DNA sequence: CAAATGCTATCAAAAAAAAAAAATGATAGCAATCT
DNA sequence: AGATTGCTATCATTTTTTTTATTTTGATAGCATTG
């Protein structure tokens, strides 16, 4: 998954160049993990594992279909 | 926003659940994900209908009171408005060759009218709705 | 407290309409009357599955403009809390050997969450679903 | 078609505009569903007659 | 103050004339008054009167300018 | 809507109200009529500035349990968008003679962002502000 | 935290601005810094009253972009409660003898409002309304 | 002005781009927003100097 | 190295402005009714 | 016989609706340069 980032402030830029060579990235990578650190905040929850903890409690089911 | 369908929301609380369908469910963002009211009805009696037991009893627990309520106020009622949608979905893929089945309507109707995308393993109905579809069980490719 | 059953409500629209039910129809306070949302979807369903003529469109002028027009405020959704009632209703059912149709259920659920009395010429369904029932192919 | 009201006391007409607005409609568009739903009530409609009408109309049909 | 109502259904318009003569009144009568009750509905409270009560309460005030 | 500035609904008040304002005033539907939190100020310190008595506690009472609250959600602040209007409206008035002062200026201002209309009894500021102004003492004709 | 009054804050745009005014404000941390929309509302009829052209066209963009949007979000309104505030601070301080102007009492309220110390050059005011204050022009 | 991330966790592409329609604005303004924010945050603004200089700018004035 | 970066590009859909059409809100003007 | 009422009409806006440009995203494609 890839995206573009155009008529981004030249200010921004140089700060986030900054940020970036201060840690040992590049600045893409810094986009990356400044990106993916809040994604991780947003996720309040995993609803995948929640599930399956629910399925694993209880070993497994198998609802019917129920729908023509 | 997407919205999932009964055999998805499954497929976790399964015997051998597929991984990668797990593994996409965790990749999203619950506020993101909406349910039918449709779907909701179908899980709810799919547990109903279970020999009464310990498994059922527990199920139905964790169901009322860790599951659905994780999806309080996104839960899509089929509405008025929905029927109209719902009667073009089906007209229309019916004077176009694959029918599609009343309980499969109600659901990518209402999808339609949000125009959400639809989270399902028969999305071979659904496409011929006009509504966007995804396969969990399928890989990405994307372009 | 009235709720029309799918086949009840299209019953006048048919060839050779039963006048019996059409009188019943007619002695009803129409803001008392209601339909389900899915019953609503079987009827535009309905009429959208006719072959394109001046029937299909006219029909269609009158279910929107005239039918539907009457019932406005009173269609009932199908949400959360009576997926709820389905669930119990046709789970119930099914397990005492009696069999409900989805369809049915929908609309049994819907009555049953507003205490509602269906009006219905399959009272099967419903007087299992514990939702009082009235078939208007007879009197009284 | 046409209706002009006037010597309208100039509160009922600011309480009138009130409901309108508050509402999202326009003036004229208040008055003219508030008229529209007082006919609506004193209308007592005949259900059974009025489809079976409507069927007999378009040759009837058959809805399933 | 006056109003028009313009593309009223001609249904609705009998509708009203027939209320109208049934009430033994004209339909500007009729409107007239089936509006002023609506407003008479809405008119929660009066806000003069209601200050104005007030003001009779404490034998009114004079409050200084300000401003 | 009607924002009401401070001495109109200060008339019903005094000790002889002009009975046409007051009577103006008992034509509203009260919630269409607002006030600038400005004004509010001003009653407030109205009252407060009087000698400690009788009279001074019970008109405090009326404004804080039976006055300002029938205007709850619709007392309107003078947040930063509107200092822009307020700005505008006073430069503009001063490049045409006729000078507005700060705070008719504030309650002006306030007005024109919301798009209502002043009911004030000096209507003499305000026609400089290109806002709309009722004098509920004078009377109303054509148009 | 800090509220800026009017006088504080424009100093430094001032033709011969007071090094010590100018100097403080480098030592403050924005995020703490807050301003009255009362202030920022003479902030911007300063620039509005001046004769068309470059000066106010570029003094207008510098207060637009390079000015106002540091304060994005601390720019306090003057609302309801801090009205009941005003009045009090104002009813107190002039009914013993100080008077309060209307304009510095929108501010002290303000300021009394959030707990926060006030930064002006009249002092005087804002200590007989009860609220911190800190005169600029002086050190520490 | 221009920059391009690739290799982009598609899963923290959907909280962003989640974030971005909830607040109305296109995926892309977001990521702007985003690194603008972070670069306001790694800055520190001299008040005083950045107005006194304004003000030498333009002539001075008065308000 | 091949994988990763930093930039510029493509390129087909989504996502301000100019013009055209309704309504709306205010009365204004009469002929035909009631008081 | 003066006020009311029923119907139309005028007209300067508002408010919508439709067209016609312009910008922006999405999504990922080149190309020369470090874990």
């Amino acid at each position: 998954a890839s995206v573009v980032i155009r008529n981004l402030s030249e200010a921004t830029h140089n700060a986030i160049k900054f940020r970036a060579r201060a840690a040992g990235r590049s600045t893409e990578a810094e986009i990356r993990l400044i990106l993916d650190n809040i994604a991780k905040a947003q996720q309040t929850v995993r609803l995948g594992s929640m599930l399956a903890s629910i399925g694993q409690e209880i070993g497994g089911v198998e609802l019917e279909d129920v729908r023509g | 926003m997407i919205l999932l369908d009964t055999n998805v929301i499954s497929e976790p609380l399964r015997p051998q659940p597929n991984e990668r369908v797990v593994a996409w469910l965790d990749s999203l963002i619950l506020e993101d994900v909406y349910l039918s009211a449709i779907t909701v009805a179908e899980m709810r009696l799919g547990v109903a209908l279970l020999l009464n037991g310990k498994k059922k009893n527990v199920l139905h627990e964790r169901m009322e009171q860790s599951i659905l309520p994780l999806f309080a106020g996104r839960i899509l009622p089929f509405d008025e408005p929905v029927a109209a949608i719902y009667a073009q979905i089906r007209s229309y893929a019916k004077t176009h060759g694959k029918e599609i089945a009343a309980a499969d309507g109600y659901i990518a109707a209402t999808a339609k009218q949000h125009s959400m995308t639809v989270a399902t393993r028969d999305t071979g109905s659904f496409f011929a709705a006009d509504v966007a579809v995804f396969n969990p069980w399928h890989l990405e490719h994307h372009h």
